């Protein structure tokens, strides 16, 4: 009965919160100012649970060993590995002296799987392993009254309903219900998104639980101010409690790389099958019992399973893994490498994810003149002019009157990073002034302050009067800040280059534009004024004693406006634009407000400057928005309000028709819904985030991304790949990954697969013409498991044949990794012409040695036979068993070693999909390497001493090496003019059908 | 007679040809 | 939603009609060009050898020693008294012996009288086809005594006391060269040691060697071996109708309802041994007359 469980969750939660503090405390049975008595607190402590979330689902080592253990392409090779023991179990039961080549293939199945399993599973674990160092949560006790008395205690011994006291600093711990704040501002963006800190109240103001002040959440910190609260929820009943569960308990999905080997599994077996059973009623058709036939359906159909395929695609993966890693990309499942490149609508988070989610000084207004701040996290931006006289005035007013210090520790970090105790504002005023003008330390205490006016109630200003240390003039320099509108009433002198002027409106009027600018920026601004107060009238003795009119409220000096926002991260803007260069849909989902969400979208390039909302357009016009056809606007923002009362269809219509959307004001659980309907579309999708908003659209996504420091554990936890750097550019970099190794990948299987028609048709031509084997099971063993391994690895270090980041998603329903084209080459006209190479070997072989080509028709009837030493040749000479049997094995030897000469050009030709060998070029080393030591390893299974008695290879004359360089030569040649006709040509034919 | 071969000869020529190619391929994937 | 079969606008098992023509013509011109590659390759590895010799020889260096009852697992089992549980044998030793009876060696053409009495290797010019088809020298059954084939005792060589007869693998070229005078201990034998490729029979370990009581050998005039008048081979195409020389061993003394093994080693410098194939140079038996 867990499906209600999972959809009374999928619902924005409910409250009780608009209730009068005499209400609350009936329906809690709490004292207000006093708590409860701690036989109360250990009653509920003992009957509900610890406040702290369920910990996570164990999961044994051992589960997730078995699980590596099978899969889809495991699976195939344990199929194949019963169906060789079942093949093994008729033949021994049923005829004389049965042979162990059945079952020396199916404990090499086995291995396979094996061996497979464990590194596998030692990568996947390793990734876990480095996650697990990063869980570095440290108690933190919570000050609560009860009794009447102030205690901290551990956040796990919190239970409902108890008087909770917060500071600046400390961290929310339930689900509180305020009772009584002073000027308290609480952080809510790792839960809701939201990116000014956001103050709280205890008069209830909005209907949802979320956006009115009233409540306090779980895992919110107070940035500043004190406040008090009825602890509402507790536990896993909490908010993000809530939150946390449901991401827990949702589906994964299956990654796009599953479904492709899964489709190409469904053509392995698709092919094998046809064959085993054509070619069992084939061999019924012509003499053989159906205790033969039985097994001829068994080898065929176990022999077109590419045994080796299953480890060249786990270290190709694997590969790509560790260039993820190297860039500090760790990647928790190992097929979540190749994701990134097949997604077609990337769904980021804007707080945390898409900004820094931090306040800095974005903008300064000096001389008329807007002058933008460098906001890069690591700073590598452009430095504004800092000569001006109105700048030496105004960075004072800003690093002296301001409640913003730094800390103990704060000396080695950087100017950015390091934690700034006090308002959110002052903090990145105090930055901008630490890192632009120097330093604040020496320049606050260079003006001793004298009586200061902190942040008032209503008409919010802040001043302060300070002594003046210049050489020249001795007046007390008196400063202050506030809202532009306060400021603008209290002015009366304009600051310019050094000198005042009057409050003419000519530039007072461009200030209110700029202010207009910097404000419909989505930016938070304030003015800078300051004043010399006349030593004549105030002597440097006098006190000004904060009761009266000491200081004149008008008449100040404007110097100018500073803005402020959370700007997005360095690399952020690029990469949007790299993914809409590969025709990624960039979507917006945010709770924050849609002021600043529609700003940072055209900011970052989510918005293209240009393209105009369903509102932008009836604001042109100066007509009601419900006049405009919304086809003619490409972008638009949605409202959480609004969505809320949203159907299916109208998603679908939102997504369809429009090509840039921004969701603002999305609640966790809407974000679910977004992701939900951009995949029934049927495109990948990509969710980016940090907050535990993120942790349900994470979850649900295709691939989720979270990032490393900036994020929270759950989303962290629930997603499918983590950014250990936060370099949001790392997006760019899978995106290009995730192709180059889907690329690869085909290159790779295109190669394993052609070299299965030459392991098959000796047996094929076996069982029809009645000749010798010409191919032994051991020698396929050193093919498919021993030589082309290395070529096979090594084909995953090609590069891109054009540019990869410019051409579209690959569509998932048309780009299938092994689509009926790759067969049509592999299988059907490389393998060929490797068959036939081999072939050519073989009857060259045994012509030389006395049995003529046309001789060999029938001649299995006798040659197999064990006791017959007198089979007779083309010459008339008498060859006994094992003489004869020698024949064959140094006749499966060349065979084997003819396999590798093609496998030369097959390797070079699979090298490049379209471009020439002449353009690309052998500069993979690693495939030089694979080609000389699938030589020298071939060679050496032939030529040494004792591997005529344990492999049955014997060696070979050195001509039999030069049996296969013609058939290699025109494998090249065939492959080389195919691309040619394939670049010249890109209509339709060479492309269609061979291009794959 | 003809009915001997130099196989010890062959071989020694293998597994020489065997132990430079991979040397030499060991020196290909080690660029300094 | 499985019925791509076909639609109303052209599909047959996934693909159109002209789509089907066009790949069905490729495959044909591919796998045709493919086909007279394979053709014309594989001719130019017939010019590269001979008609009259193999051109690589050392594989069967060491010459084998068959029997004529090729027997399932080399062993003879049979009643003394059931005609039908030794049909399977006799069978074998007549059509093996009919094309050396009297009447199929008539014409004088192709066959030549080499003589009663084992001599010298004859060398008929070299390997060439400047010379025409050579001739062969004949071997009446009645060399092989009391184990002749259908002349005046079709006795089936089974009414106890079975006969087995050994044959050396035919070669091209091969030159039997028997063992010094300097004999390293090779069980009684004639002192025909010059002319005659000797092979000995013997049992293989204390009890076989015991339960074997006596043997009787058979051959050209009476020599245990094979003469060297009837070498060496020039081809199938140079002699058809070739008769290698044979040699009967008949066990008079066995002991009855007992499998004993017997190894009939052929003795000589050009002949050699491997202990991987019990055949090379030797030969084996299990032979078990269960009455
Ligand atoms: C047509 C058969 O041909 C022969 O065997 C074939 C088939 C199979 O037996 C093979 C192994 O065992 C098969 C194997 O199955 C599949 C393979 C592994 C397959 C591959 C899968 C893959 O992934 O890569 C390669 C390709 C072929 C293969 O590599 C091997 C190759 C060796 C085989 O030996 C080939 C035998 O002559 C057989 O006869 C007898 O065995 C026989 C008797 C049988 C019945 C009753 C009485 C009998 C008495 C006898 C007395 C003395 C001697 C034999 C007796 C014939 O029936
Ligand atoms: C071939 O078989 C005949 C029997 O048909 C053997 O003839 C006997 O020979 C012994 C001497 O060894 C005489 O004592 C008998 O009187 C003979 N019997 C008959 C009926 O002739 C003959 O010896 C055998 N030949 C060989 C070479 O063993
Ligand atoms: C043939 O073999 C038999 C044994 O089957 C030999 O005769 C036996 O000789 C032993 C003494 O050594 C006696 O104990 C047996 O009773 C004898 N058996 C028979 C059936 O006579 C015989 O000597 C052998 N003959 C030849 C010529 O080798
Ligand atoms: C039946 C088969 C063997 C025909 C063989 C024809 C091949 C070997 C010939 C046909 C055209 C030739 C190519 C013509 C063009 C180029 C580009 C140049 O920058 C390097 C040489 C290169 C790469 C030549 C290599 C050899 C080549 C590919
Ligand atoms: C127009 C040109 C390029 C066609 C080239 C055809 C050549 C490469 C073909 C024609 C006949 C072939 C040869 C046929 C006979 C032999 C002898 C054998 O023991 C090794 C293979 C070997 C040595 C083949 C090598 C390739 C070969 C020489
Ligand atoms: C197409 C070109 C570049 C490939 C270069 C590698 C060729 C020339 C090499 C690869 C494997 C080599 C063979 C390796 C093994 C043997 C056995 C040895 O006892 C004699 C040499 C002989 C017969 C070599 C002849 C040359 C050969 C065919
Ligand atoms: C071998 O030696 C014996 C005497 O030891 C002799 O009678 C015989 O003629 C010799 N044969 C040859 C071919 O030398
Ligand atoms: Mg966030
Ligand atoms: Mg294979
Ligand atoms: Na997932």
């Amino acid at each position: 009965k867990e499906r209600d469980m999972d959809e009374l969750k999928k619902e924005v939660s409910m409250d009780d919160h608009k209730l009068s503090l005499d209400e609350l405390h009936r329906k809690y049975g709490t004292d207000l100012s006093r708590g409860l008595t701690p036989a109360r607190a250990a009653e509920i402590l003992a009957r509900d649970g610890p406040n702290a979330l369920t910990p996570p689902p164990t999961t044994p080592e051992w589960v997730k060993f078995c699980r590596q253990l099978f899969g889809g392409f495991s699976m195939l090779l344990w199929i194949g590995a019963i169906l060789c023991f079942l093949a093994y179990g008729i033949q021994a039961a049923t005829e004389e002296e049965p042979q162990n080549d059945n079952l020396y293939l199916g404990v090499v199945l086995s291995a396979v799987v094996i061996i497979t399993g464990c590194f596998s599973y030692y990568q996947e674990a390793k990734s876990s392993k480095i996650m697990e160092s990063f869980k570095n949560m440290v108690p933190q006790q919570a000050l609560v009254i009860r009794n009447g008395e102030k205690m901290s205690i551990n956040a796990e011994e919190v239970v409902v309903g108890d008087l909770v006291e917060v500071k600046g600093g400390d961290r929310i711990p339930a689900d509180l219900r305020i009772i009584s704040a002073n000027g308290c501002k609480v952080d809510n963006s790792s839960l809701t998104g939201e990116s000014e800190p956001q103050t709280r109240s205890p008069d209830f103001t909005n209907e949802n639980p979320l956006e009115t002040r009233n409540i306090a959440f779980f895992s919110t910190n107070c940035v500043e101010g004190t406040a008090r609260g009825i602890v509402v929820y507790t536990g896993d009943r909490t908010v993000m409690g809530r939150i946390a569960t449901l991401a827990s308990g949702l589906e994964g999905g299956q990654t796009p790389i599953a479904a492709e080997i899964e489709h190409f599994i469904h053509i392995i077996t698709g092919v094998a099958v046809f064959l085993g059973v054509s070619f069992f009623i084939l061999s019924l058709i012509l003499e053989y019992t159906w205790l033969e036939a039985v097994i001829f359906l068994i080898g065929i159909i176990v022999a077109n399973v590419p045994e080796g395929l299953l480890a060249t695609v786990t270290v190709c993966l694997t590969l790509t893994a560790k260039r993820m890693a190297r860039k500090n990309c760790l990647v928790k499942n190992l097929e979540a490498v190749e994701t990134l490149g097949s997604t077609s609508t990337i769904c980021s988070d804007k707080t945390g994810t898409l900004t820094q989610n931090r306040m800095t000084v974005a903008h300064m207004w000096s001389d008329n003149q807007i002058h933008e701040a460098d906001t890069t996290e690591n700073q590598s931006g452009v430095s504004f002019d800092k000569t001006s006289a109105t700048w030496l005035a105004l960075s004072r007013i800003a690093g002296l009157c301001n409640r913003a210090v730094f800390q103990a520790n704060q000396e080695n970090l950087p100017i950015l990073k390091r934690a700034v105790a006090g308002d959110a504002s002052e903090s990145a005023l105090l930055k901008c002034i630490e890192l632009c003008c120097g330093s604040v330390k020496e320049m606050r205490e260079r003006y001793t302050k004298i009586v200061e006016i902190p942040f008032n109630s209503t008409n919010k200003y802040q001043l302060s009067i300070h002594k003046n240390p210049n050489t020249a003039e001795p007046r007390h320099l008196l400063v202050m800040k506030g809202a532009p509108e306060r400021i603008l009433d209290r002015c009366s002198s304009i600051l310019i280059h050094g000198k005042e002027q009057p409050l003419d409106e000519e530039l007072k009027d461009a200030f209110q534009n700029a202010y207009l600018e910097l404000g419909g920026l989505g930016e938070r601004v304030l003015g800078f004024c300051h004043l010399f107060l006349p030593d004549e009238q105030f002597p440097e003795g006098f006190q000004f004693d904060t009761d009266d009119v000491n200081f004149p409220l008008d008449n100040l000096c404007f110097v100018g406006l500073i803005s402020m926002i959370d700007p997005p991260r360095a690399a952020v803007p690029d990469a949007v634009g790299k993914c809409r260069s590969a025709g990624i849909k960039v979507i917006m989902v945010t709770g924050d407000h849609p002021i600043t969400a529609k700003a940072i979208a055209k900011g970052v390039g989510i918005i293209s400057e240009g393209n105009e909302t369903v509102e932008d357009i009836a604001a042109r016009l100066n007509i009601p928005v419900s006049q405009v056809n919304p086809r003619d606007a490409k972008a638009c923002v949605v409202h959480g309000s609004d969505l809320k009362d949203m159907t299916s269809e109208q998603l679908d219509d939102i997504l369809k028709y429009h090509t840039e959307i921004v969701f603002a004001r999305t609640s966790p659980q809407q974000k679910l819904i977004i992701v939900e309907g951009c995949q029934r579309q049927g495109a990948i999708v990509a969710v980016t985030g940090d907050g535990v908003n993120d942790s349900p659209a994470s979850k649900k996504a295709d691939i989720g991304v979270a990032m490393g420091i900036a994020g929270s554990d759950v989303s962290k936890q629930a997603a499918d790949m983590i950014l250990l750097d936060d370099n949001f550019a790392s997006i760019v970099t899978g995106v290009e990954e995730g192709r180059l190794i889907f690329d690869n990948l085909k290159k790779s299987i295109a190669y394993t697969l052609t070299s299965n028609i030459p392991e098959i048709t000796p047996f094929l031509i076996f069982i029809i013409a009645n000749i010798p084997l010409p191919l032994g099971t051991v020698t396929i063993l050193c093919i498919d498991l021993g030589t082309d391994m290395v070529p096979a690895i090594s084909l995953a270090y090609e590069q891109a044949e054009s540019d990869i980041m410019k051409r579209q998603p690959r569509n998932p329903k048309t780009d299938k990794l092994v689509n009926e084209q790759l067969i049509s080459m592999a299988y059907g006209q490389i393998g060929m012409i490797q068959a036939l190479g081999g072939f050519f070997t073989y009857f060259v072989i045994l012509a030389e040695n006395g049995f003529l080509p046309i001789h060999l028709l029938g001649l299995r009837v006798n040659w197999d036979d064990r006791w017959i030493n007198d089979v007779e040749d083309s010459y008339g000479q008498q060859w006994t068993y094992e003489q004869r049997k020698i024949v064959e094995f140094t006749c499966h030897t060349p065979f084997f070693v003819t396999i590798v000469v093609v496998q030369w050009a097959d390797l070079v030709i699979c090298k490049t999909r379209r471009n020439s060998v002449f353009q690309q070029g052998m500069k993979n080393k690693i495939l030089i390497f694979g080609l000389f030591e699938e030589t020298a390893l071939a060679a050496f299974l032939s030529y040494c001493p004792g591997m005529g008695v344990a492999l049955r290879m014997y060696p070979l004359k050195p001509t039999w090496w030069f049996c296969a360089f013609p058939y290699s030569l025109l494998i090249f040649v065939y492959d080389e003019v195919r691309k040619l006709i394939i670049r010249r040509r890109p209509g339709g034919w060479v492309e269609k059908e061979t291009y794959y | 007679d003809p009915f001997y071969y130099d196989y010890e000869t062959v071989r020694n020529g293998g597994l020489i040809f065997a132990a430079l190619a991979f040397i030499v391929g060991l020196i290909i994937i080690l660029s300094k | 939603k499985k019925f791509i079969w076909n639609s109303e606008k052209k599909e047959f098992l996934g693909r159109t009609g002209g789509s089907w023509f066009k790949i069905l013509l490729f495959y044909v011109i591919f796998y045709g060009c493919l086909a007279g590659i394979f053709i014309g390759t594989i001719q130019v590895m017939l010019l590269t050898i001979s008609e009259f010799k193999p051109t690589y020889q050392d594989r069967v260096a060491p010459p084998g020693l068959t029997q004529i009852p090729q027997s399932q697992k080399t062993e003879i089992s049979f009643r003394p008294n059931d005609p039908q549980s030794y049909e399977s044998y006799v069978v074998s030793i007549v059509r093996f012996l009919e094309k050396y009876k009297d009447l199929a060696q008539k014409d004088d053409m192709i066959f030549e009288d080499c003589g009663n009495v084992p001599s010298e290797l004859k060398e008929r010019g070299e390997y060439n086809n400047e010379r025409g088809e050579r001739k062969v020298c004949r071997f009446r059954l009645e060399w092989l005594g009391n184990c002749s084939g259908l002349n005046d005792e079709t006795y089936g060589y089974k009414d106890g006391k079975p006969c087995v007869i050994i044959k050396l693998n035919r070669v091209l070229g091969f030159k039997p060269k028997p063992p010094k005078n300097e004999s390293l201990e090779t069980y009684p034998v004639m002192k025909y040691n010059p002319y005659v490729l000797p092979v000995h029979c013997t049992g293989k370990r204390d009890e076989d060697k015991e339960k074997v009581g006596t043997m009787e050998y058979f051959g050209l005039g009476g020599y245990p071996g094979f003469p060297l008048q009837y070498y060496p081979y020039y081809g199938k195409l140079l002699q058809p109708k070739y008769l290698q020389p044979l040699m009967a061993v008949q066990f008079t003394n066995l002991t009855m309802d007992t499998e004993i093994r017997i190894e009939c080693k052929a003795y000589g410098e050009n002949i050699g041994y491997s202990e991987k194939d019990r055949f090379q140079g030797r030969f084996d038996v299990k032979i078990e007359v269960k009455s």
